[PDB]
RNA sequence: UGUUAUGGCGUGCCUAUUGAAGCAUGAGCCGGCGACUUAGACCUGACGUGCGAGCUUAAGUUGAAAAACGGAGGCGGAGC
RNA sequence: AACCGAACCUGGAGAUAGCUAGUUCUCCCCGAAAUGUAUUGAGGUACAGCCUCGGAUGUUGACCAUGUCCUGUAGAGCAC
RNA sequence: GCGAGAGCUAACUUCCGUAGCCGAGAGGGAAACAACCCAGACCAUCAGCUAAGGUCCCUAAAUGAUCGCUCAGUGGUUAA
RNA sequence: GAGUGACGAUGCGCCGAAAAUGAUCGGGGCUCAAGUGAUCUACCGAAGCUAUGGAUUCAACUCGCGAAGCGAGUUGUCUGGUAGGGGAGCGUUCAGUCCGCGGAGAAGCCAUACCGGAAGGAGUGGUGGAGCCGACUGAAGUGCGGAUGCCGGCAUGAGU
RNA sequence: AUCAACGGAUAAAAGUUACCCCGGGGAUAACAGGCUGAUCUCCCCCGAGAGUCCAUAUCGGCGGGGAGGUUUGGCACCUCGAUGUCGGCUCGUCGCAUCCUGGGGCUGAAGAAGGUCCCAAGGGUUGGGCUGUUCGCCCAUUAAAGCGGCACGCGAGCUG
């Protein structure tokens, strides 16, 4: 349930959760995990942000 | 602990048919009828949009229209109640193609029935727009 | 010789389960520090194919 | 979470495993990991300048389960009790 | 706490068996009844206690709101 | 005397039953076998093997390396 | 599975040898599926990484990147 | 007027290719690869590994005690299981002992969201209307879903 | 001591049961199904030779490759606390390797009548004599008087 909505607002924003998550791992800085779910589906402006560090991390 | 949801939105996309292969342009509305990005993103219950095909009957297909696409539908007691109609026979019912393609990639149980209520499939392009008084986001495949 | 379990022992012959057991190594992903003795990398040779071997 | 917080919460009393800094008050400081006081986003070791302080409330054990194993034809029957146990604590942090 | 919608998952029980949801056996349901015992101065072992290079009584006898007596005999004690 | 290749009733009698069924509270630790040889034996049984508990011993057990000996399969070959 | 006999170089066949699993083994995969593949379940969690297997929708995860092949739905019924 | 004909190797494909209830690769659908050869990463994915909390087994190490040993307490390790073996216990009746309770309400019955690691145990309330709980120790006709089990009551077929 | 049934039951011992009885076994046969496919049925390959001449209009030695699952079997997996067994009748439905009828190609097709192969399963596929018969032989017709599957389809449907 929780990789569902991950991949749902991370296409949102151009990106996929396999993407997404590698983005997050490779910013070793980011380890979320738990939580990133709830960020997607309350708190639009901050899931963005993690986008796009995610986005950054990798290319 | 985890969120769930609301229902004060019911969102209308319209989906153009035109030149996509079958399987490609139904894949798009299936996902978008089930819960995609989804709303509140839960699957106790429909958070899907109605999605609205156009242009039916100009929908593509690969190597095969005359042969291989053969629609099986088997009526009562097969007492060799066995009927069959190839894709191009299917002049008869564009909108049974696109219909009975979707429905094909859906959950199957007491709510996936439900879900066939939202695909409202049409072969026009200026005459669909009869369930079309509601919202009109023209959403195209890729 | 840093050696680690990464294959389970089920289905696997008699004489490497006994050999696994030898080394030390009772769980997977399970690590060691191994001697470059000719018997001890004899044992590490026997059940290559179950370990990650670094140097 | 994993034990051990994180997050922008507010002055809730949550419930996590024992931490055994044993009565009231025994004061935790929590790593934390991302955060938005004062609407300001930010994650990750740039949130670990950070810290959220808790307050050790209570240390309670969990509604009692129980635990049920089956296996048929075999007369594998089994029935065992169980509690967990935690540690409610107070926030009141940065 | 009760109940309810929808989602996921999900092959009664026992027996017998290489292999049971099995279209193999049994069983309508509930209540009650319903299956490893007792004996012997028997044999052999674990635990235990009392005396201990020794230990012990049987039948009986006398007292019985109760146990004492009784050494006939039995076992260690030498084997081939 | 409503079921006769030897009536019925009571008893011996809880006949025998290497066969079928059934065998009831809980948690914990270990945990098999379906092999060998014999059997008027072959769906039974004796001894071993394999399990478990107690005692003793206490590295003798396991794997792998080295050293040594044993061996006629795979392949090959046509000297029998 | 591998190594043989029997058998038609048949059998979900039979009888040995040898390894592993099921028997007594739950969990993932193989649609379903004792045995195959991965892996041996002390209990709790609305945490994390991986195996075999996967990443269009049903269904978790790239409708991934590059150079090629096939146009028969071959893929997704065998030979001379 | 510019290349063209034959033996062979190989990759993927073609024909050869007919069985009985209705079809199909699980399906939808797929060549505008979702097929296929090669290389490369990123994610998913189990009761495996990991995080945190707790319990058990064996062990070595501390100690409460007149000693062994039993309790506690670290650390390590263990904990799938049929026949079977080993350990610790729960419950029922009767008994001896002690502490009690009861017509201002005993047993039994009924309800329940409480406790214990399990067998189980308590609180409160309701019924009942005269006996009974707890602790230690002793003894058993001591624990049932099965036996086409026995006795009894009541269902189904059926308003047939 | 051919105690040789050779770890040797007594010194001493054959048959029969359709009159049969009990305890069991799907540990084990007969029916059906399942797996297999030797045999069975069909189809394909090569082309010796027959066809006055010409391998292939028809035919196809010796030999080779498949398919089917209707035969006889093999095997012994569910069923022995019961899966009624041949034929008929009644009732159907389905495969096509098509008996008729429909469309074709080749012919050793002048025509008419054929032969043979391909496509084709819509409907059709007679009544008697003999035998329990399925089968088969005969009589008399027919466009034709097909071969198979469905527990050798069908007994809580009938016969016996
Ligand atoms: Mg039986
Ligand atoms: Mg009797
Ligand atoms: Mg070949
Ligand atoms: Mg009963
Ligand atoms: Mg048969
Ligand atoms: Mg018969
Ligand atoms: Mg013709």
């Amino acid at each position: 349930l929780w990789i569902q909505r991950i991949n749902a607002g991370a296409r949102l924003h151009g990106m996929n959760y396999s993407t997404f998550i590698n983005g997050l791992k490779r910013a070793n800085i980011d380890l979320n995990r738990k939580v990133l779910a709830d960020i997607a589906a309350r708190e639009p402006e901050a899931f963005k942000a993690l986008v796009d560090a995610s986005r950054n991390a990798r290319q | 602990k985890t969120y769930i949801p609301k229902n004060d939105e019911q969102n209308w996309v319209v989906v153009d048919a035109s030149g996509v292969p079958l399987g490609r342009l139904a894949t798009l509305i299936a996902s978008r009828i089930r819960g995609k990005h989804r709303p509140d993103f839960t699957p106790n219950m429909i958070q899907g949009d109605f999605v609205v095909v156009i242009n039916a009957a100009q929908v593509a297909l690969t190597g095969k229209k005359l042969d291989d696409k053969v629609y099986t539908r088997y009526t009562g007691y097969q007492g060799g109640l066995k009927t069959e109609t190839a894709r191009e026979a299917l002049s008869k019912h564009p909108e049974r193609v696109i219909e009975h393609a979707v429905f094909g990639m859906l959950p199957k149980g007491r709510q996936g029935r439900a879900m066939h209520t939202r695909l409202k499939v049409y072969a026009g392009e200026t005459h669909p727009h009869s369930a079309q008084k509601p919202q009109v986001l023209k959403t195209q495949p890729l | 010789m840093k050696i680690k379990l990464v294959r389970s022992v089920i289905g696997r012959p008699g004489n490497q389960v006994k050999t696994v057991q030898a080394l030390g190594l009772r769980k997977i992903g399970d690590s060691r520090e191994v001697s470059d003795t000719p018997a001890v990398r004899g044992m590490v040779k026997t059940v290559k194919h179950l370990l990650e071997v670094q140097e | 979470i994993q034990t051990g917080g994180k997050q922008y919460r507010v002055s809730e009393g949550d419930v996590i495993r024992v931490e055994s800094l044993q009565g009231e008050a025994g004061d935790k400081v929590e790593l934390k990991a991302l955060f938005v006081g004062g609407e300001q986003t930010v994650f990750g070791e740039d949130a670990g300048k950070y810290t959220v302080q808790a307050e050790v409330v209570e240390h309670g054990r969990g509604k009692k389960i129980y635990i049920r194993k089956y296996k048929s034809g075999v007369q594998y029957r089994r029935r065992t009790g169980h509690r967990q146990n935690f540690t409610a604590i107070k926030i009141l942090g940065i």
